[PDB]
DNA sequence: AGAGCGCATG
DNA sequence: CATGCGCTCT
């Protein structure tokens, strides 16, 4: 099946084409404060939903936890049915901007301990349902379940 | 033929167990009452006043999905998260996302774990309470997470104090008009002990701060007694909130301690007003 | 224990 | 404009 993706707080469309997921099927929102459940359902059922905190040293009005909570919210909005029609995965990425308390909250909410991925102190954390380059390897495995347009 | 069963309650941020108190007053038979509290004074009050009926759990953020599944299904889920980082009465508030504010999401979270799975047609009721004096951003965000708009209820209409509060939830008839009862004490005078004269008919919102008892600009003493002005006694304050007399007289607590408990508390007639239609949904004792 | 600060907000 | 599920600091 083709691509169906929901991107939050960051756009991986440029990366989605690079790893071979583009063909219009991607949706991107910056401010999700006024986004309801219907707004998520009406954009068609998504197979994968992505969201990530801005790189630290970037400018953000929002607290580190805001991204997490909004992500979890829209995530619960995006999940399908008790019956499982197709494969559904999710991914949240921390750019080392999350406090110990906040990343503990993240692990509590997403019911999963983060996988930490190093660059080679320029590393990133990730929570994902999966069974830049180094984590691009994490963007990779989706090709087995979803057709690639190479 | 489905019969009515005793009610199963999960109470987050339980305080001095206003929920169980009201439920029992309404004659609603309580199967189990599981409370999440961390303040030892409050937990003591709940433990003593309801004789070990309350099953206590630790921090709310130590409660997991497996716990909800294991602690049976819940008919009712009620909670009021701390508002010291939400209320505009606190200049140094850290907002909904930092400090104690984020605890709201802990309610949110747990609610969805307790919500009966799709294809489950059992009755599920939930109630979330917080203050009106909060920032518009935080209020909107809370409304977005709970996917609902709050209902403002003011205890002024049914008690001897101002208590404008937002209530999110799905209890039947949340928007219905409040109705005074013969048991209700609407004037401060009705709350006082013998030989005491009330300067006021209603008092302003009672916080945990001692001088929230003081009225208006000039910080007037609320009562006058035998050639000497005075503030509210803890018993009088209990009466104002609608609690039974000497409810918080436990654990050798000072005035400030009791008031710290009550200032964070619920207005009993308000919660009774909200839980009132539930006595028709569950077994009566 | 009690007084001051704080200012967005309905 | 009067007001507040509080903190701080004696
Ligand atoms: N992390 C936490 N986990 C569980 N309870 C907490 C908590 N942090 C604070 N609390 C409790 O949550 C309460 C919120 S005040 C609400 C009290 C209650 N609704 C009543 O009617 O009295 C406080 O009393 C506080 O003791």
């Amino acid at each position: 099946q083709p691509v169906r993706v929901l991107s939050l707080f960051e756009d991986i469309k440029k990366e989605l084409t690079s790893l071979g997921f583009l063909e219009g099927q991607l949706k991107h929102v910056v401010d999700v404060t006024d986004t309801v459940r219907k707004d998520v359902e009406e954009w068609g059922p998504f197979d994968l939903v992505y969201g990530a905190t801005p790189p630290l040293g970037h400018t953000c009005d929002r607290p580190p936890s805001w991204y997490l909570f909004q992500f979890h919210r829209l995530l619960q909005y995006a999940r399908p049915k008790p019956g499982s029609p197709r494969p559904f995965f999710w991914m949240f990425v921390d750019n080392l901007v999350l406090n110990k308390e906040d990343l503990d909250v993240a692990s509590r909410f997403l019911e999963m301990e983060p996988v930490t991925i190093p660059d080679v102190q320029n590393a990133v954390r990730v929570w994902s349902n999966i069974p830049t380059k180094l984590v691009k390897n994490c963007f990779l495995p989706l090709r087995e379940y979803f057709k690639y347009f190479s | 033929a489905e019969k009515r069963k005793p009610i199963r309650v999960l109470s987050l941020f339980d305080g001095i167990a206003t929920g169980l108190l009201v439920l029992k007053d309404l004659g609603i038979q309580v199967d189990r009452y599981i409370a999440s509290e961390v303040c030892e004074d409050s937990i003591t009050v709940g433990m003593v006043r309801h004789q070990g009926k309350i099953m206590y759990v630790g921090d709310v953020r130590s409660v997991t999905q497996k716990h909800i599944q294991e602690w049976g299904p819940f008919d009712l889920v009620i909670g009021g998260s701390p508002c010291n980082d939400l209320s505009i009465v606190n200049p140094a508030r850290k907002g909904l996302y930092e400090g104690t504010g984020r605890l709201f999401f802990e309610f949110y979270r747990l609610l969805h774990d307790a919500r009966p799975k799709e294809g489950d047609d059992r009755p599920f009721f939930w109630l979330f309470e917080n203050v009106v004096a909060m920032g518009v951003s935080d209020k909107r965000d809370i409304s977005r997470f709970l996917e609902s708009n709050p209902v403002m209820i003011d205890a002024k209409e049914v008690s001897a104090a101002h208590r404008a509060r937002y209530f999110w939830g799905n209890l039947p008839g949340m928007n219905r008009p409040l109705a005074s009862t013969v048991n209700d004490k609407l004037e401060l005078q009705e709350c006082l002990e013998h030989g005491r004269i009330a300067k006021f008919s209603k008092v302003r919102t009672i916080t945990t701060r001692s001088n929230s008892i003081k009225q208006g600009k000039d910080q007037h003493f609320p009562v006058f007694m035998n050639e000497k002005e005075d503030i509210l006694w803890c018993t009088e304050m209990e009466r104002v909130f609608g609690f039974p007399v000497h409810y918080t007289d436990v654990s050798n607590m000072s005035r400030l301690a009791r008031q710290r408990l009550l200032g964070r508390s619920w207005s009993v007639p308000v919660i009774r007003h909200l839980f009132a239609p539930l006595k028709e949904y569950f077994a009566c004792v």
